[PDB]
């Protein structure tokens, strides 16, 4: 599965979660921001790297990035 | 931090506004790690004109 | 009318005007002083 | 390419004698082109003909072969992946859904090339065609004329 | 129940928003901060569907835009006519056409560009035109440059009227949606009024002006001698002299004894031996036929009386067993979206211009037309290029509609729906038939070249070794040649000297001759058909994968135009229907280039020349040098490049210069077509460091072009370079050798 | 909320069948299935293409990959406030609740999801690639 | 999961053709290999250099021999002007009599390419005269290979 990594600047604006087309994300309770929410990526094996999330997250130095890895039947999302 | 509307100089290396100066919107009196809020007038590579920072990262200039 | 004047002072129009001026000048110059190479 | 072209022209003019022709046709590009390439091409494109052939037929052929390598590598360079991916998808549906063909089944699944892979294979095709055409032209000219 | 509906003063006339750039989009109107702002501003100025969503608003907009287009056309036409009036050797060419060459564009005696003022004859200097306005005007009956002058004046006035009409029908009295929707009234009005009365008045003008004066010109009487059109109109005696029917007025027509009018309503067929044109009486009869046909056609649909048909009812009436609900709802889709109409119309339009090119080179209708081989070639290839472009645009806007304004609900079990269903089978089939044709057709040529360069021409593919014969085409030609004896007994000749027959020549120059068809032509036709199918495949995928895909299931919401979907799932570059149209345009260019090459070589080699027999310009090298690629290159190209690469010191230096410039820009496009905007932005940033260090950084932020912008600029430059190169080459070569 | 249970016997919607249909992937390595219930009966847009009618009440469909279920989920969620959930169906039919799960969609926070794959730090605070070197496979400093 | 790319087990598990492609692609990127240690790396580059040396030696000895066999050297040394050097015997079942004849004219009794590789000038200049010595040199270079 392609690698994912949140950062303490996760403002919890959910735009990551609001974007992912693969449910690779979800919002948990947190404390470090006023929204008390930090994004969480518990299901890496279904991210295909479409990077809609990295397109979203408005932290100035991003907050939560994706990194490309090896492939499989489950991973690449190929119907055949 | 400095009172609202004050002008500080961003210094976070990664920050698109690095080594530049922006207007502080406000600072949270509470204990969040980046209570500083800094408007700008030159959007970054995604179209944003206001960024958040910790205390140290800025200099009121 | 002032709206119209500002429409004139828009950028592409002024660019066209300045370039027309420069080109007309150069052309008249090469007319009256044909084929100069020195001095 | 530029440096080798220049060397070759001046040395041709030296060996022949009308180095004045170089010093005159060599200060304007149309002179370069017409008098150096189109003028020196006449033999190669005649390496064979609807009449017969000669020792230069092979070089004319290699000329054309390089031109093809080049013009094909262009497709690599320009078209990108997702298009070909959609293609290959429709194709594999066809291959398995047509009768009596689904019998055999491959091992390694088909997909288009990764971006970098396609870029590299395209560059390869380009450069190969390039160097072939030029070498064939050069040798044909120098030998068939001297 | 149909009538006229309108609304008053919808939008004022003021410069207010003229001072407000980007007012049409609330997005852009908030101001620029980065470079790409300007690109976007220019890009979506006319994207009316993204401006707002009122059908009536977009409708009024496109109406006034039509008026603007019209005014522009009138302007350019008046310009042509005035140039012909004031700066031409037209009257000299009227005196002698056969040796005076048309010239209307003249250059100014400046830094050195006067050398282009070519001696075209008639004691005149300038530049040869190819448009053929001379032969056209002679065909019409223009003698005095006074006529050209007043014509230009009227054209300008008409352009002004068009602009005023646009302003009015947009700002003062704008129509309403249903009045835009009265489609049956629109078809009745168009087909009857426009075309019927056009052909009718055309027949009239031909008869009462262009027939007599051209009879006189071909009789050879002095040009200015010939009387004036209004005199021809007034004095029935003169027309009676010319054609003894005219003495009887109209009573014989009224009495249905139409045969007597046959004096100048002829059915000759063939050509006019003195001018190489078609018989003007024949064209007049033709236009009368078209006139009555279309005017009768303009009485089809019902508008305000039960008589006439209902398009939607007819549409639904046609349903099939294999098809389900059939044609239901199409009347809706068409009565509701501009883009469907635009797609259909562009497709038909492009096809029609192609047919125009073919028919026109086939049966030259103008006097002294067949002579200028340069003019023939130019007209043909120009109209062909235009047709190709129109057809590609048809495909583009088709896919655009399909993405944007389609609705699934209205069309449950539609022809459209089931097509969308079995799209996969369709595309796979097309793929295979294409690759088959590619294989066979092109491998033939490679096999030929290998059998040649190897030293065994015995085993090539020509008219000499193993043969291939367009038997069908030869058969059809035979039959159209032998037709008039039995098929059209009242036809006095074949409708084209290409069906077979004698040779008509004028001024020592061939005007037509029966055309041979060889194994060469077989193979060339098949290459044509292959590349055509390939282009069609590209565009059909572009439209059938518009909404979604087995790869991207949400393609629809992402809009018609977008770079990719990121490197996700293996890299998604170039997946939009916009990119489909991109590549389709590429292959269209390739195909059209090849087809005009075919045409040019066939003409030059085996039709053209001068009579002694005939002396073909290349003497017929075609049918043996056109079935090998090396032969192609050398004997045709590398050959005919002569005059274009030695055109210096002459009025043809411009052609060589443009040849060079076109090569240049064509290559320049490749940097765009290959680079990647990230690198550009990085270098931009270093440049900004440089500038800013001097405190000269611009207030507008510099941003590298958008991805699609890079793609579009690349394709535009490339196409420009290629087509300009071939254009310059064609013109220089044919004008030199003809 | 409790995990639902895939009832294989659910009325499939009104659809004439299209090309995006069955492959052998189901008999080879994996495949998927979705479910929901509609308020009224209505027509809608098949993701893989074609027109289909949702049946008033429960409905069941079959998709190979996962993003298709995602997409139709989004559609029903947005256009009629509808709420589906789905199931990865393994080679040997090992049903797996792919939808619902948390009981509540991750758009809204929910106590119980443990903050995962998170680094309480910035990204400029990662180490140079010179130091991650010499591993049996190639690691990016970003992971450490 | 087939042992395709060995050094890269992840790819070795890839069920797509990109397995084959990239396994070919990264063959020699020894830094990016499995269990790569420094002394390992070094001894690997060491074997690599050996390989390169052997290849180059084989190349040179092969050109030596092909000349020594099918060249026009011992005639060439006589007239260094009107003797063009023979590259290597041409053989092809496709070539017709025209090509054979045309290709035959340029060297001797049989179609041949005309080497343009300066080796003739070089070797004769260094003191190479007779085919015997060219055979000797070739075989000795192969020994070193
Ligand atoms: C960029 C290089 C360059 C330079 C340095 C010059 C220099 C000159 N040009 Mg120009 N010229 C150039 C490119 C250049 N030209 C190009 C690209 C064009 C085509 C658009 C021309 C076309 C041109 C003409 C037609 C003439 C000049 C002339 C001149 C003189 C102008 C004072 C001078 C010798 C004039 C002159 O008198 O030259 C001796 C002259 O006759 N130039
Ligand atoms: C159709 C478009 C068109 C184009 C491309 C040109 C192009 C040209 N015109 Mg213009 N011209 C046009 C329409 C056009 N004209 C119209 C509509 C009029 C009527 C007002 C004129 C009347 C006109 C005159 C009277 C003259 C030009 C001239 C010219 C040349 C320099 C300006 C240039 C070749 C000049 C020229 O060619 O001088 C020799 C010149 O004197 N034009
Ligand atoms: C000088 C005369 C004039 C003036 C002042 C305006 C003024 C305006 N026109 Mg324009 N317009 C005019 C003539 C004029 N138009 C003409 C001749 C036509 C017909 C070709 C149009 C067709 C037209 C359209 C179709 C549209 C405008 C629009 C506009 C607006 C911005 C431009 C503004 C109200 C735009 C508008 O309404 O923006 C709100 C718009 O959609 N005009
Ligand atoms: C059936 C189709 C048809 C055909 C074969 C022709 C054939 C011709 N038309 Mg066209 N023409 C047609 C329909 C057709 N026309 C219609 C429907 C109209 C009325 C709108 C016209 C109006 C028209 C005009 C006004 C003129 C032609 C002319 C021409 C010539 C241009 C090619 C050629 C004789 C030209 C001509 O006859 O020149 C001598 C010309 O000036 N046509
Ligand atoms: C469509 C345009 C048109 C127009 C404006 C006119 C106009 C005229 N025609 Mg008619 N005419 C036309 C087409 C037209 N005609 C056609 C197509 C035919 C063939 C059916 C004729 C055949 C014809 C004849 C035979 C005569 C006229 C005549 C006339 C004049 C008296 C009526 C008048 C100037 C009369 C006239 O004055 O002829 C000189 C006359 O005798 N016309
Ligand atoms: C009949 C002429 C015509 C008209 C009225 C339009 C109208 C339009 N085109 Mg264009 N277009 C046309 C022909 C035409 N096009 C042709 C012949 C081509 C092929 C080169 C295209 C290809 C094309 C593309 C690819 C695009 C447009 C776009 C557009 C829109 C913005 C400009 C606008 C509705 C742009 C748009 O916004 O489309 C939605 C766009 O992306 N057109
Ligand atoms: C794809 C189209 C095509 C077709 C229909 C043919 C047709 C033929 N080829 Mg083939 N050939 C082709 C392309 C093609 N070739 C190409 C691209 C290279 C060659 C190279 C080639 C050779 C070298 C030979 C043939 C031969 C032949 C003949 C019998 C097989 C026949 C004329 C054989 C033959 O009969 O030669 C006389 C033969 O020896 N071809
Ligand atoms: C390393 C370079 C090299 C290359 C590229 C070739 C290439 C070739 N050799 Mg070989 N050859 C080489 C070295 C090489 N040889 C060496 C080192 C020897 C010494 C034993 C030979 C001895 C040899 C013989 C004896 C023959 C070839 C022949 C051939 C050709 C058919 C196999 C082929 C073109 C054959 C040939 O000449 O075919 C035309 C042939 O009969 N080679
Ligand atoms: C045509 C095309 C394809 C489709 C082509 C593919 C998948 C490869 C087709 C390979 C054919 C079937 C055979 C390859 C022939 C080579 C000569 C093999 C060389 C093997 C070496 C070991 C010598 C892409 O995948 C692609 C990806 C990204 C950008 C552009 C393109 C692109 O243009
Ligand atoms: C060269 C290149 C660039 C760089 C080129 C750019 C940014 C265009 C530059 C346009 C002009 C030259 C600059 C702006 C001109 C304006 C009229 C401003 C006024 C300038 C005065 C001199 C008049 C890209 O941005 C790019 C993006 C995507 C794919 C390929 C490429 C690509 O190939
Ligand atoms: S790459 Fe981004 S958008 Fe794609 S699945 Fe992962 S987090 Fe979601
Ligand atoms: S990473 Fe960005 S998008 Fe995701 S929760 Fe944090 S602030 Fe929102
Ligand atoms: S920028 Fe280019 S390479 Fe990168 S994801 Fe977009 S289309 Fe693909």
């Amino acid at each position: 599965a392609h690698i994912v990594k949140i950062y303490d600047t996760c403002i919890g604006c959910t735009q990551c979660v609001r974007a992912c087309p693969l449910d690779v994300l979800e919002m948990v309770p947190w404390d470090g921001c006023k929204a008390s929410q930090m994004a969480s990526a518990p299901r890496t094996e279904d991210c295909v790297g479409c990077k809609r999330c990295e397109t979203a997250c408005p932290t100035d130095f991003l907050s939560v990035r994706v990194y490309l890895g090896s492939e499989s039947t489950r991973s690449m999302g190929l119907s055949y | 931090g400095p009172k609202r509307g004050s002008l500080v100089k961003i210094l976070r290396p990664e920050s698109y506004w690095f080594n530049q100066v922006g207007k502080v919107v406000s600072v949270d009196q509470s204990g969040v790690r980046y209570p500083v809020v800094v408007r700008f007038e030159n959007q970054n590579y995604a179209g944003v004109t206001t960024n958040n920072y910790a205390l140290d990262e800025v200099v009121a200039a | 009318m002032k709206d119209f004047t500002t429409y004139l002072s828009t950028a592409p129009v002024i660019a066209t005007i300045w370039f027309t001026f420069t080109a007309g000048l150069l052309i008249e110059i090469n007319r009256y002083f044909p084929d100069p190479l020195v001095f | 390419g530029w440096v080798t072209f220049y060397w070759h022209w001046k040395h041709l003019t030296l060996w022949q004698g009308n180095v004045a022709q170089f010093d005159e046709s060599s200060t304007y590009l149309m002179g370069w082109l017409r008098d150096y390439l189109w003028l020196n091409s006449s033999q190669l494109i005649n390496g064979y003909n609807p009449f017969g052939m000669n020792s230069l037929s092979v070089w004319a052929w290699t000329f054309l072969f390089g031109h093809l390598i080049y013009a094909t590598g262009f497709m690599f360079l320009i078209s990108w992946r997702g298009y070909w991916q959609e293609l290959i998808e429709t194709l594999v549906w066809a291959h398995e859904k047509t009768p009596l063909a689904n019998l055999v089944y491959w091992k390694d699944k088909p997909v288009a090339l990764s971006i970098v892979q396609a870029r590299l294979v395209g560059l390869a095709h380009f450069s190969v065609g390039y160097i072939f055409t030029y070498a064939a032209f050069l040798i044909a000219s120098t030998s068939g004329r001297f | 129940k149909v009538k006229i509906a309108v609304d008053r003063n919808p939008v004022e006339t003021s410069f207010e928003k003229w001072a407000k750039p980007g007012h049409f989009s609330r997005t852009l109107s908030k101001g620029p901060n980065t470079t790409t702002w300007i690109w976007n501003l220019h890009a979506d100025a006319h994207d009316f569907d993204s401006h707002t969503s009122d059908l009536e608003e977009i409708s009024r907009k496109v109406f006034s835009a039509h008026f603007g287009q019209l005014g522009i056309i009138f302007i350019w036409l008046s310009g042509m006519y005035f140039h012909g009036a004031r700066f031409s050797n037209y009257e000299a060419w009227l005196s002698d056409p056969t040796h005076i060459k048309p010239s209307a564009q003249v250059v100014w005696p400046i830094v050195g560009q006067e050398i282009l003022n070519g001696d075209v004859g008639g004691g005149f200097q300038g530049i040869q035109i190819t448009s053929g306005f001379f032969q056209l005007w002679r065909a019409s009956g223009i003698t005095s440059e006074l006529q050209l002058y007043t014509t230009a004046i009227g054209g300008l006035v008409m352009a002004a009227a068009m602009f005023f009409a646009g302003w009015f029908h947009y700002h003062k009295a704008a129509p309403k949606l249903e009045w835009f929707q009265n489609v049956e009234s629109m078809l009745n009005h168009h087909l009857g009024g426009l075309l019927g009365l056009g052909s009718l008045a055309w027949a009239g003008h031909q008869i009462h002006v262009s027939l007599p004066v051209n009879k006189l010109l071909d009789a050879g009487v002095d040009p200015k001698e010939i009387p004036l059109p209004h005199d021809l109109l007034l004095n029935r005696a003169i027309m009676a002299d010319l054609y003894p029917s005219f003495a009887k007025g109209i009573a014989p027509f009224f009495t249905l004894n139409w045969s007597e009018y046959s004096d100048f309503l002829t059915f000759k067929g063939g050509l006019n031996p003195v001018t190489g044109g078609l018989w003007l009486s024949d064209t007049a009869h033709h236009h009368v036929a078209i006139a009555v046909l279309f005017l009768v056609a303009g009485h089809m649909y019902r508008t305000n009386w039960g008589i006439g048909h209902s398009m939607k009812e007819i549409l639904e009436a046609h349903r099939g067993p294999f098809t389900g609900e059939g044609h239901v709802g199409l009347y809706e889709i068409l009565t509701t979206s501009w883009h469907a109409q635009l797609a259909i119309n562009l497709a038909l339009f492009g096809s029609l211009s192609i047919i125009v090119a073919h028919h026109m080179y086939a049966m030259p209708p103008y006097p002294y037309l067949a002579t200028d081989y340069g003019t023939q070639l130019s007209l043909f290839t120009h109209h062909t290029w235009i047709g190709g472009f129109c057809i590609v645009g048809a495909g583009a806007h088709a896919a655009i509609f399909m993405v944007r304004d389609y609705d699934p609900t209205n069309n449950y079990n539609n022809l459209l729906d089931r097509v969308i269903r079995h799209r996969d089978a369709i595309i796979s089939h097309l793929n295979w038939v294409c690759i088959f044709l590619g294989f066979h057709s092109f491998g033939l040529y490679i096999h030929n070249d290998t059998m040649s360069a190897l030293g065994r021409p015995q085993d090539m593919f020509s008219d000499t070794a193993i043969q291939l014969q367009p038997v069908f085409a030869q058969w059809i030609q035979n039959t159209h040649f032998l037709a008039p004896q039995l098929t059209a007994p009242n036809a006095l000749a074949a409708t084209s000297l290409t069906w077979g027959g004698d040779l008509v020549a004028v001024g020592g120059k061939v005007a037509m001759m029966p055309i041979s068809l060889g194994t060469s032509d077989f193979m060339v036709h098949h290459i044509h058909a292959f590349t055509i199918h390939v282009t069609v495949l590209i565009l059909l995928k572009g439209v059938l994968f518009a909404r979604s895909s087995r790869l991207i299931p949400d393609k629809a919401n992402l809009g018609f135009r977008f770079p990719c979907d990121g490197p996700g799932r293996g890299g998604t570059c170039q997946v939009s229907a916009w990119d489909h149209v991109f590549l389709g345009l590429f292959w269209m260019y390739n195909s059209l280039s090849i087809v005009i090459f075919h045409f040019s070589w066939k003409m030059q080699s085996d039709v053209w020349g001068t009579v002694t027999g005939v002396s073909h310009i290349t003497g017929g090298n075609f049918a043996q040098s056109a079935n090998t690629i090396n032969g192609w290159l050398r004997d045709f190209l590398w050959a005919q490049s002569s005059q274009v690469i030695q055109s210096y010191g002459s009025a043809l230096s411009a052609y060589g210069l443009i040849f060079l410039g076109a090569h240049f820009v064509w290559a320049f496009s490749l940097m765009f077509l290959f680079s990647g905007r990230g690198y550009w932005q990085e270098l931009i940033e270093s440049i900004v460091w440089a500038h800013n260090k001097l405190k000269v950084a611009p207030a507008i932020q510099p941003r590298a072009l958008s991805i699609t912008q890079g793609r579009a600029v690349g394709v535009a430059h490339y196409l420009l370079g290629g087509i300009a190169t071939t254009w310059s080459f064609f013109l220089a070569r044919i004008i030199s050798v003809g | 909320w409790t995990v639902p249970t895939l009832n294989p016997d659910t009325p499939s919607p009104i659809f004439g069948g299209s090309t995006g249909g069955l492959l052998r992937k189901a008999q080879t390595e994996e495949f998927y299935v979705i479910t929901w219930e509609a308020k009224k009966e209505q027509i809608f847009e098949m993701p893989t293409g074609g027109a289909a009618i949702m049946r008033q009440g429960p409905n069941l469909l079959k998709f190979g990959k996962k993003e298709q279920c995602l997409a139709l989920t989004t559609q029903l969620r947005n256009k009629f406030k509808l709420t589906p959930c789905f199931y990865r169906v393994f080679p040997d039919g090992k049903v797996q609740y792919l939808h619902p799960a948390d009981g509540v969609y991750p758009e809204k926070v929910n106590a119980g999801r443990v903050g995962a794959n998170q680094n309480m730090r910035r990204i400029g605070q990662n180490v140079n690639p010179i130091k991650v070197k010499f591993s049996g496979r190639m690691m990016s400093p970003a992971e450490i | 999961t087939k042992l395709f790319p060995k050094f890269s087990q992840g790819l070795a598990q890839d069920p797509t053709t990109r397995r084959i492609w990239y396994g070919l692609a990264m063959a020699h990127d020894f830094e990016s290999h499995d269990g790569m240690t420094e002394e390992n790396l070094y001894q690997k580059i060491f074997a690599s250099h050996f390989g390169q040396l052997s290849i180059i030696f084989l190349w040179t000895s092969g050109n030596l021999f092909h000349v020594a066999w099918q060249g026009n050297f011992e005639q060439w040394v006589t007239d260094p002007v009107h003797i063009r050097p023979i590259a290597h015997a041409i053989w092809d079942p496709h070539f017709g009599q025209p090509a054979v004849e045309a290709f035959t004219r340029g060297g001797a009794s049989g179609p041949v390419n005309i080497s343009t590789s300066g080796v003739y000038q070089w070797w004769y200049t260094i003191g190479m005269r007779t085919n015997q010595d060219l055979y000797v040199g070739s075989v000795f270079l192969a020994l070193v290979s």
